[PDB]
């Protein structure tokens, strides 16, 4: 609801980081 | 306010490209 | 008549007001460090706001700021580092106090402005008795914690130290900061180890004094070591750890002061055990197999799991001379257990690489039945800067936890490594390494 | 054939690759030798059978390999 | 989650999601779990291009803590901008700037032999302002020697070479005499010091300098966005704001199942709750638990 | 901040320097009682010379929370501080409604009367369109990812070109 967290305030929030994070799983397994 | 996300990276070392300063202030004022 | 959250919301309703100059704020930060007010951010937070956005500055103003930054305990790397401009612009108007208080502030945050740290050094060293031995331990401190490995004035304030005698504070700050240095002088830690005889009204002192010796791997005192273990309940729990790091490394008998020292650290890991960093568990890893003091059954084997954490990620981030170096070692190692060419040398370096128990991945592990031997590569930074260039505490550390898992380090500095300019002599000076320490390879 | 290594060969390496060689050639051909340097190659071998040649190359390993990771990164 | 792979990364860095993904990962090891099986596999390429894309995950929210000293009275908030890209790049597993890009100019040409494909392939890392004239230089040793200048360093030719791009470093106004006895050494202690007391001031000017260009380069892309955009009347700034927002609204939508869209998603939430926050008690700000 | 740290009650700032509110301290022999005045509030408290020690044990680490990164924030109060520019040059604009009166409009050739008609509402689009202050976050947004781009570089995320020649310098000058 309100008043939520402190690290859950903390975080930079439109980073990128999950679209580097799918490439590097789609990409790692599929070139080793 | 959101901006899309791009995963990609430079692999060169430039001048980062100072654009240009707008005649905003000229027109504004003439 | 006398009540603090009475003033505390006054200087709440005093800093949020928009125009604030710096006295202001000044006095504001030094009336909330003196009043101990850590359960309260967004106060602390509005006055580094009010701190931040201020233009003037007196040297009184800005000293007593930074002041109450650094006493206050509070890390916010942005503000206190736009206050290094002020700090640069108002430095030769500082008094050698204020200077002294300033250099020292701005370099427990680590900012990285080496004009100010040029200048300071510059200052501190052309009018040297006019600071007293506490002034340049404060100047040596900021100097060396914010990125800058000077040694200049580390030997004019050598000189100082070997010349009068000092307090307790600041020998234990001028380890600190020799600790950070790494330069582990015999000359300068004996004539600054004798000023820790009267007993020291703070812990915090002993334990930075405790984990500098350790450090820099000399010896412990056994008064130190007892006025740490005197009222061993008001030490932080980051500071602890450190602090029985670095009695396990200089190799503390006192085994009722690690169970002192584990007496605030295991409640705090028993209360909750996210709040510290993993370099201190893997610190207290290191301390627990040195000692070999009992702890709770639930944090001996996590902090063992959390030293194979902070292990792999101190190798995943190697600085990749350090890769070339173990890949180096690693060949010679081969050519010395015999492969005279480059697919058996190959063949060899990839059947060097097996796991440690703990979760951990060695470089280079040699195994022969029973007995397993370890070689440890010490590139340059963990190696001492100063003329003897011994390897640093830190190495130590890392043979006597591996040794309790079944190896045998053979320990390779690199500034005898590196000297050597073939491959055959690399080789045998890695088998004059691993025959030294396990004579059955 | 002409073998191009970038460094001179070793004895295990000799043998390694006339081993790695012969399922080249599709008999039991009894393949010649014509070692010459080129540090072009950051370590491997490429053999020039005089009609065909195979690249085992090391440089071309990370060109393809970049080739490769290249056409990946635009296609996820 | 993470794969054991990418927490060995988050531990020193002090972004936020990651501390909370490390500190449920201490949570779950201290309420009885095992360390699973780092791996001793994956050859220099795979070791590479995994430190590539794994120090990119903890670099990308790191420069989004780092806020732009856009337009502000000296040079130290350049100084705290150029602070913290350091403390970021040490937190990712990079180097010193200096000695990494050493390490990719060492990587770029292992393969070069002459100094003209030297120039070549390291085209893309230095300035082409520098490179030109570096170009025009090895042309002029090129019209002396009449043969390829070698890259090996016991030429003449490079020797000479040498002299006249140190003439030419110093032309750039670098100064290439503390920079080689910064990485040449010396003998004692002291004479290291007092050169690399000169070398840090060059490096220090030579950091916040090109920081100080980055800022000048966001202030004025940013003056000549809002110099386009209130040129506008505010119905079409309105509706081209609210489609653009709409569609790549949209584009994450459309994604399911994808983890970068539901996060997305939860950040959008997030923004509306600031927004709401805000909202209800503006005298303070958002309302933090504490 | 480092884990230990070296200040208090020694070399400690005396008194204040506001007057917003007062201070004095008790420099005593092992202890001290700090007296702090606030116009209507007021504290004096009694703190030992190792209390100080202790207060810097735990860490604060004051943080930012930021709307969308601290970043964009910014950069949107870089759009700010030009808004306010440009808005202090939209507060020069001459008074004309002053001259709407009839005695302006009978005067007056008509196309001039035209033209400044359509000169007020000009100004009235330039107002309204300078102080749409909402714009301002999704304005923010066109200039981040491509400066988020240029710090994911594959060599360092401050890496420059100064500091780049000056690695060629120490590349090229040495023996290969």
């Amino acid at each position: 609801a309100d008043a939520k967290a402190l690290d859950e305030l903390r975080k930079p929030k439109f980073s990128s980081k999950y679209l580097i994070q799918h490439v590097s799983q789609k990409l790692i397994p599929a070139v080793k | 306010y959101l901006a899309p996300l791009r995963s990609d990276f430079t692999e060169e070392i430039t001048a980062p490209k100072v654009a240009s300063a707008s005649n905003l202030v000229n027109e504004w004022n003439n | 008549e006398n009540d603090v959250p009475a003033i505390l919301k006054e200087i709440d309703s005093l800093v949020s007001r928009e125009a604030v100059s710096a006295k202001e704020v000044s006095d504001a930060a030094v009336a909330l460090t003196y009043l101990q007010v850590k359960a309260n951010r967004r106060l602390w937070g509005k006055v580094l706001e009010k701190a931040g956005a201020a233009q003037d500055y007196d040297a009184a103003s800005l000293t007593n700021l930074l002041w109450a930054i650094n006493t206050g305990g509070v890390e916010h790397f942005k503000t206190v580092a736009e206050l290094a401009g002020p700090a640069v612009s108002l430095l030769p108007s500082l008094s050698p106090v204020q200077l002294s208080i300033v250099v020292e502030a701005l370099g427990g945050a680590g900012v990285k402005n080496y004009e100010l740290y040029n200048k300071a050094s510059a200052v501190v060293v052309s009018k040297i008795g006019e600071f007293k031995p506490a002034e340049i331990a404060r100047v040596l401190y900021g100097v060396a914690f914010g990125g800058v490995n000077d040694v200049a004035l580390a030997k004019a304030a050598g000189k100082v130290f070997a010349s009068t005698e000092v307090d307790s504070r600041t020998a234990a700050q001028a380890l600190y900061a020799l600790a950070k240095l790494g330069r582990a002088d015999k000359a300068t830690v004996d004539a600054l180890l004798k000023s820790f005889k009267k007993g020291t009204e703070s812990a915090s002192d002993a334990a930075a004094a405790s984990f500098a010796l350790g450090s820099l791997s000399f010896k412990a005192e056994k008064a130190i070591v007892d006025a740490l273990k005197a009222s061993a309940g008001d030490l932080a729990p980051a500071q602890a750890v450190e602090a029985a790091y670095g009695l396990a490394l200089s190799g503390a008998t006192d085994a009722e002061a690690f169970k002192a020292l584990f007496g605030v650290v295991a409640p705090a890991i028993e209360k909750a055990p996210d709040a510290l960093e993993v370099s201190s568990l893997a610190q207290l890893h290191v301390a627990s197999t040195i000692s070999g003091a009992k702890l709770p059954a639930a944090v001996g084997s996590f902090v063992a799991k959390a030293f194979g954490l902070a292990a792999d990620a101190a190798r995943l981030k190697r600085s990749s001379a350090e890769s070339a170096l173990v890949a180096d070692v690693a060949a010679a190692t081969a050519v010395a257990f015999g492969a005279q060419y480059r697919p058996e040398v190959a063949s060899a370096v990839a059947s060097y690489v097996k796991t440690a128990p703990d979760g951990s991945v060695l470089d280079i592990a040699i195994t022969k039945g029973d007995a397993k031997v370890l070689v440890q590569a010490v590139p340059s930074s963990l190696l001492t800067s100063t003329t003897p260039a011994k390897p640093l505490g830190h190495v130590a550390a890392y043979s006597k936890v591996r040794e309790a898992q079944g190896y045998a380090v053979a320990v390779v500095p690199a500034n005898e490594f590196e000297a050597l300019p073939d491959q055959k002599a690399k080789a045998q000076y890695v088998l004059a390494a691993i025959k030294k320490v396990a004579p059955s390879f | 054939c002409t073998v191009i290594t970038a460094e001179p060969l070793d004895k295990l390496e000799r043998v390694e690759l006339t081993k790695k060689a012969e399922k080249f050639v599709d008999a039991g051909f009894k393949l010649v030798m014509q070692e010459k340097i080129d540090k072009k190659l950051l370590g491997g071998f490429v053999i020039e059978f005089s009609d065909r040649r195979v690249d085992m190359s090391t440089a071309k390993k990370v060109e393809e390999f970049n080739n490769f990771v290249n056409k990946l990164v635009l296609s996820i | 989650a993470v794969s054991k792979k990418e927490v060995l990364y988050f531990l020193s860095s002090k972004d936020a999601e990651s501390s909370t993904a490390v500190k449920s990962y201490l949570k779950s090891l201290y309420a009885g779990a095992q360390v699973e099986a780092t791996e001793t596999d994956a050859s220099e390429l795979i070791a590479q291009l995994e430190k590539k894309y794994l120090s990119a995950q903890v670099v990308e929210p790191g420069v989004h803590n780092i806020a732009l000293p856009l337009g502000e009275s000296g040079s130290a908030p350049v100084k705290r901008y150029a602070a913290e890209l350091f403390n970021l790049g040490a937190q990712a597993g990079f180097e010193c700037p200096f000695i990494e890009v050493s390490k990719k100019f060492g990587q770029e040409t292992a393969t070069s032999e002459t100094v003209k494909d030297v120039l070549n392939k390291t085209k893309s890392y230095v300035s082409a302002d520098y490179n030109a004239a570096l170009n025009e230089v090895l042309s002029s040793v090129e019209a002396e020697i009449n043969g390829p200048v070698l890259f090996d360093g016991k030429t003449e030719g490079f020797k000479k070479f040498a002299a006249k791009a140190k003439a030419v470093a110093v032309s750039r106004g670098l100064p290439a005499d503390t920079i080689l006895a910064y990485c040449a050494g010396s003998a004692n202690e002291d004479a290291a010091d007092k050169v690399s007391k000169e070398f840090f001031t060059w490096f220090e000017s030579a950091y916040t300098a090109d920081a100080a260009a980055e800022v000048k380069a966001i202030e004025a892309e940013a003056a000549s966005i809002l110099d386009r955009h209130l040129a506008k009347p505010v119905a079409q700034i309105r509706k081209e704001q609210a489609s653009a927002y709409a569609s790549l609204l949209k584009r994450a939508e459309t994604a399911k199942g994808a983890k970068w869209a539901e996060k997305y998603l939860e950040d959008v939430k997030a923004v509306q709750w600031f927004d709401a926050s805000v909202a209800e008690a503006p005298a303070s700000g958002p309302k933090v638990a504490a | 901040l480092t884990t230990f740290t070296f200040s208090g009650l020694q070399d400690a700032p005396v008194a204040a320097l506001s007057g917003s509110i007062k201070l004095n301290v008790a420099a005593k022999a092992g202890k001290a009682e700090v007296t702090v005045a606030a116009g209507a509030a007021k504290a004096a408290t009694q703190v030992s010379a190792a209390a100080l020690r202790k207060l810097s044990g735990s860490k604060i680490s004051l943080a930012e929370v930021a709307r969308i990164s601290v970043l964009h924030s910014s950069i949107q109060n870089y759009l700010l501080s030009l808004s306010n520019e440009r808005y202090q040059l939209l507060s020069q604009w001459p008074d004309f409604t002053t001259m709407y009166g009839k005695d302006f409009y009978y005067r007056a050739h008509p196309e001039d009367l035209k033209k400044f008609y359509d000169a007020a509402d000009e100004y009235y689009k330039l107002y309204e369109t300078v102080t749409e202050f909402d714009s301002l976050s999704a304005l923010a947004s066109q200039v981040v990812p491509n400066y988020a781009a240029r710090r994911r570089s594959t060599v360092h995320p401050a890496i420059g070109s100064t500091v780049a020649d000056g690695a060629f310098t120490n590349f090229l000058l040495s023996k290969q």
